[PDB]
């Protein structure tokens, strides 16, 4: 729903969520082609 | 195991130039879901390891980002320079990951 | 409130301040429906 | 920023066993299964294997298989390559990865000497 919201936020007022108590699944951000840049520090994209 | 052939000769190219080098991938390099091949590019200078030059065979790395971008639907590959500067002159490495026994290219030298 | 015929919590007056929130959980009432109430925590 | 700090290069003898540790900053190993890689002078780079740190389960490339062993270390932030039966060939550079859709990080650069 984040990636799915209508309208993002403004970049100097970038919303800042915290999630927790669930469980995240990465899958979909795989599987999904529109993302052009998945640059990942200090982490792999893979053990997410 | 993939072939991976890059262009074998050194291209002597004037200052501000463009440059036509491409390395052919075998085997297809495709991916379900995600288009965008699994070929990364690299920028290797004499001194220092290489470094990601174009991932995901089309994404400008942050650093010197004068295009790089390439077309291929995975049997070719494209990396043409329009200008070549100081940082341009270097080798370049074109890596294919879909395939999990993966191999370096033969290198394409370039300079001023 | 009127229209609800009933004390609606107008808002939180629990807390003066809600500074460092970490955690939060919601589930289903259990202090609402005489009958003895025992908990332990 | 995140850097590779791997161990400075040293003499080995043949027929010896070499352990090469690659340090991180800014993270730890547990989220980072490294690869490794030796660039070959004047020679087409190649790629050695990957290792996990939990059930690292390492997969070397079929010229490497059962050639380089390469161990990665739960804690300490470190990983360690051995190599064993060097010959004047295996005179390379070696190399560090953050496995992400390339290379992200290599290491500054190890030549594994072999001589007397
Ligand atoms: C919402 O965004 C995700 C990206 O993870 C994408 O896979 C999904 O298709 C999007 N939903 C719709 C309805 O497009």
């Amino acid at each position: 729903e984040v990636f799915n919201a209508t309208r993002f936020a403004s970049v100097y007022a970038w919303n800042r969520k915290r999630i927790s108590n669930c469980v995240a699944d990465y899958s979909v951000l795989y599987n999904s082609a529109s993302f052009s840049t998945f640059k990942c520090y200090g982490v792999s994209p893979t053990k997410l | 195991d993939i072939v991976m052939t890059q262009s074998p000769s050194s291209l002597t190219v004037t200052a501000g130039e463009k440059v036509t080098m491409s390395c052919k991938s075998s085997q297809s390099l495709l991916n379900s879901g995600n288009q965008k091949n699994y070929l990364t590019w690299y920028q290797q200078k004499v001194g220092q390891p290489p470094k990601l030059l174009i991932y995901w065979a089309s994404t400008r790395d942050p650093g010197v980002p004068d295009r790089f971008t390439g077309s291929g639907f995975g049997t070719d590959f494209t990396l043409t320079i329009s200008s070549v500067q100081a940082e341009d002159l270097a080798v370049y490495y074109c890596q294919n990951d879909y395939s999990y026994p993966l191999t370096f290219g033969a290198g394409t030298k370039v300079e001023l | 409130h009127k229209n609800n015929k009933s004390w609606m919590e107008s808002e939180f007056r629990v807390y003066s301040s809600a500074n460092n929130c970490t955690f939060e959980y919601v589930s289903q009432p259990f202090l609402m429906d005489k009958n003895l109430r025992e908990f332990v925590f | 920023e995140v850097q590779l700090k791997q161990s400075v290069a040293e003499l080995v003898r043949p027929g010896a066993s070499v352990k090469v540790s690659c340090t991180a900053s800014g993270f730890n190993i547990k989220n980072i299964y490294m690869h490794w890689v030796k660039q070959r002078p004047e020679q087409g780079l190649d790629w050695i294997g990957r290792i996990d740190p939990a059930n690292g389960n390492s997969r070397y490339a079929p010229k490497f298989q059962d050639k380089a062993t390469i161990t990665a270390d739960t804690s300490s932030n470190t990983a360690y390559l051995q190599l064993s039966s060097l010959t004047s060939e295996d005179t390379a550079i070696y190399y560090c990865a953050d496995e992400g859709w390339g290379f992200a990080n290599w290491g500054q650069g190890t030549l594994v000497t072999v001589s007397a």
